[PDB]
RNA sequence: CUUUAAUGUUUGAUGUUCUAACGUUGACCCGUAAUCCGGGUUGCGGACAGUGUCUGGUGGGUAGUUUGACUGGGGCGGUC
RNA sequence: GUUUAUUAAAAACACAGCACUGUGCAAACACGAAAGUGGACGUAUACGGUGUGACGCCUGCCCGGUGCCGGGAGGUUAAU
RNA sequence: AGGACCGAACCGACUAAUGUCGAAAAAUUAGCGGAUGACUUGUGGCUGGGGGUGAAAGGCCAAUCAAACCGGGAGAUAGCU
């Protein structure tokens, strides 16, 4: 599923009023990405799927701390 | 953004300034080759004492040892027997993994990775000039010679 | 004139049976459905 | 050898047969066949994805050997056989250890030929080898486009390539269709052409012929109403527009190549 | 100020090379008696491609609707 | 040969053949929010779409308009 | 050899009559077309409603199809009877 598995971000729905105010119904999705992190801890790279916003608080977060806060979630990498 | 540098970099290379860089070039290369370490408030302190100059000599023994082993080879010469074609044509391409096994064999302890070919992969047989990357400032010529058999 | 109705038993079972309707939710609560009612025959069987 | 019948009967009138006297008159090999299910043109969902395909005689997969990995093994040809798969026939090639493989059969194959594999190789046509060792200007066939893939161009009956331009690491192929196309030098390729270049003079002769072939009858967008077709409907074969296909893309004369990512492969497109 | 020319600066369009992001429905090994998938090694591409947000164009492919009244039936014509 | 099961079996539809056009294969295209399938375990003597409809003699003139393909001086032109 | 010929089974449904509260919610009787093929048939699967399928009739999709059926929004709305 196109969810970030750092801030869990998910699509959300929305309309798009167009010029003459009609309304249809979109969705907005999030800007995930496949992306492979380098880990000291393991000493390996860990695969992720992760959003334009969530690889901005990995590089400014602990990559550790990242991933203690993701196994507390529960959610397996 | 800011980041500590460890290794000495070709155009930014200063062992340590806050200088700005990419968020992407430093999370595809410095972090990990460990040319640097996301410095924010914590680790400026460590770095100034524990890495400011101790690190400086465990990061220059490490090209001390290059130089030395990289010399090993007093001779500087390369020669491999090759069942070329009659007249050229060469009877398969050959990389690097085939001369870095002759060399480990026989001749300077190297790696894999370490052996560059700037003059094409070796196609045509004769002699040929090839550089050899072992530090960031360290170039070794090497002559080899394809013999056909 | 061959009417719409051809009876076959295991096609019908395999169409509308208790295993058929359980395998997918929809089907589930059709039988739901036919329990709440209290219908004595919840789905077609021998 | 191309055969016309005589006129017995409407049906048999305009057939035109291609008889091959050198095919093999008997079982294929059993140990190289594979089952071979239709489809019916539908997918996983069951839905008609590609339309005018259905019914045909059944027809087992022949297992040809495209890569051809067998390097520097001598092998002899058993005899050709009829593949209903390919347009081309196949050959049964038998290898000096002792196994029996099939590849396709180029123009000058025939039974009790010698083919050999890899650079260690003769210039005889069915002879596989890297572009890289073939001479330019050559004629080769079963080309490769990535090493170790198997071979991709030029497998239809009577096709083949060029060797135009050799630019180091990678080489110009000129292809059937007026396209030049940069392969990578390393991946093989086998010299000659594709046999049974007499494909074309074949012309089923009726109706059925295509049935039992695996096609289905097509109907013309005319025929057809305004709903299902964007043409159809009017009174006396009124079309009054631009031809297009069923889901409305707009046919004859419009380009549908995007790709953006093989283009560097690309050296002039058709003419 | 009109009219010029070095070094340093903000740089951006353009071209070349590289690889560490990313792609691989290339090859080999392992999980695994597995054409899936994942991992590793390597090759080929490569900051392109592809995807997200924003935005111009195209768009009966699809959808929601409109298409007046008078009137010596209605339509056409004329009128308001 | 096929078709309006249940008022129309035909000149309609299909048809072999012919032509145009798209597609270099991770093909075009189609079904799918996507993965993935079909096309095809095929790859231009192949595949899709469109029109015509065995065969014989042929298939003339026009590029303004509407499409399509290619070019690029200048003008106009969104987000930013 | 043949989408070859005549012609039963089998498949089809061109003509006429009968039958229209019929034996039958398209049949019977007398002729008629194909009948080794693009044939026909049994069994079991797959395609689901703004969709399927269609040698193309807006035909067919459980006696209903220019958008099936069932339940719900729903006591829709009705300047009309």
């Amino acid at each position: 599923s196109r969810v970030c598995q750092v801030t869990g971000k998910r699509p959300v729905t929305g309309n798009n009023r167009s010029h003459a105010l009609n309304a249809t119904k979109r969705r907005f999705l999030p800007n995930l990405h496949s992306h492979r992190f380098w880990v000291e801890s393991e000493k390996r790279f860990v695969t992720l799927r992760v959003s334009a916003k969530g690889m901005r608080v990995i590089d400014k977060k602990g990559i550790d701390t990242v991933l203690a806060e993701l196994r507390a979630r529960g959610e397996k990498y | 953004m800011q980041v500590i540098l460890l290794d000495k970099v070709a155009n930014l290379g200063s062992l340590g300034d806050q200088v700005n860089v990419k968020a992407g070039y430093a999370r595809n290369f410095l972090v990990p080759q460990g040319k640097a370490v996301p410095a924010t408030k914590k680790n400026i302190e460590f770095f100034e004492a524990r890495r400011a100059e101790l690190e400086a000599k465990l990061a220059e023994v490490l090209a001390a040892a290059n130089a030395r082993a990289e010399k090993i080879n007093a001779l500087e010469t390369v020669t491999i027997a090759s069942k070329a074609g009659d007249e050229g044509k060469l009877f398969g391409s050959i990389g690097t993994r085939d001369i870095a096994d002759a060399v480990t064999a026989a001749g300077v302890e190297v790696a894999k990775s370490e052996v560059r070919l700037p003059n094409g992969v070796l196609r045509t047989t004769g002699e040929h000039e090839v550089s050899f990357q072992v530090h960031s400032e360290v170039f070794a010529k090497v002559i080899v010679n394809v013999v056909a058999e | 004139m061959k009417r719409t109705f051809q009876p076959s038993v295991l096609k019908r079972n395999r169409s509308h049976g208790f295993r058929a309707r359980m395998a997918t939710k929809n089907g589930r609560q059709v039988l739901a459905r036919r329990r709440a009612k209290g219908r004595a025959r919840l789905t077609v069987s021998k | 050898a191309v055969v016309k019948c005589k006129p017995t009967s409407p049906g048999r009138r305009h057939v035109v047969k291609v008889v091959n006297p050198e095919l093999h008159k008997g079982k294929p090999f059993a140990p190289l066949l594979e089952k071979n299910s239709k489809s019916g043109g539908r997918n996983n969902n069951g839905r008609i994805t590609t339309r005018h395909i259905g019914g045909g005689h059944k027809q087992a997969y022949r297992i040809v050997d495209f890569k051809r990995n067998k390097d520097g093994i001598p092998a002899v040809v058993e005899r050709l056989e009829y593949d209903p798969n390919r347009s081309a026939n196949i050959a049964l090639v038998l290898y000096k250890d002792g196994e029996r493989r099939y590849i396709l059969a180029p123009k000058g194959l025939k039974a009790g030929d010698q083919i050999q594999s890899g650079v260690d190789a003769a210039i005889k046509p069915g002879n596989t080898l890297p572009m890289r060792n073939i001479p330019v200007g050559s004629t080769v066939h079963n080309v490769e486009m990535k090493p170790g893939k198997g071979g991709q161009l030029a497998r239809s009956a009577g096709t083949y390539v060029q060797i135009v331009a050799r630019d180091g690491a990678y080489v110009t192929l000129r292809l059937r269709s007026g396209e030049m196309r940069k392969v990578e030098a390393d991946c093989r390729a086998t010299l000659g052409e594709v046999g049974n270049a007499e494909h074309m003079l074949r012309v089923l002769g009726k109706a059925g012929a295509a049935r039992w072939r695996g096609v289905r009858p097509t109907v013309r967008g005319t025929a057809m109403n305004p709903v299902d077709h964007p043409h159809g409907g009017g009174e006396g074969r009124n079309f009054g527009k631009h031809p297009v296909t069923p889901w409305g893309v707009q046919t004859k004369g419009k380009k549908t190549r995007s790709n953006k990512r093989t283009d560097k492969f690309i050296v002039r497109r058709r003419s």
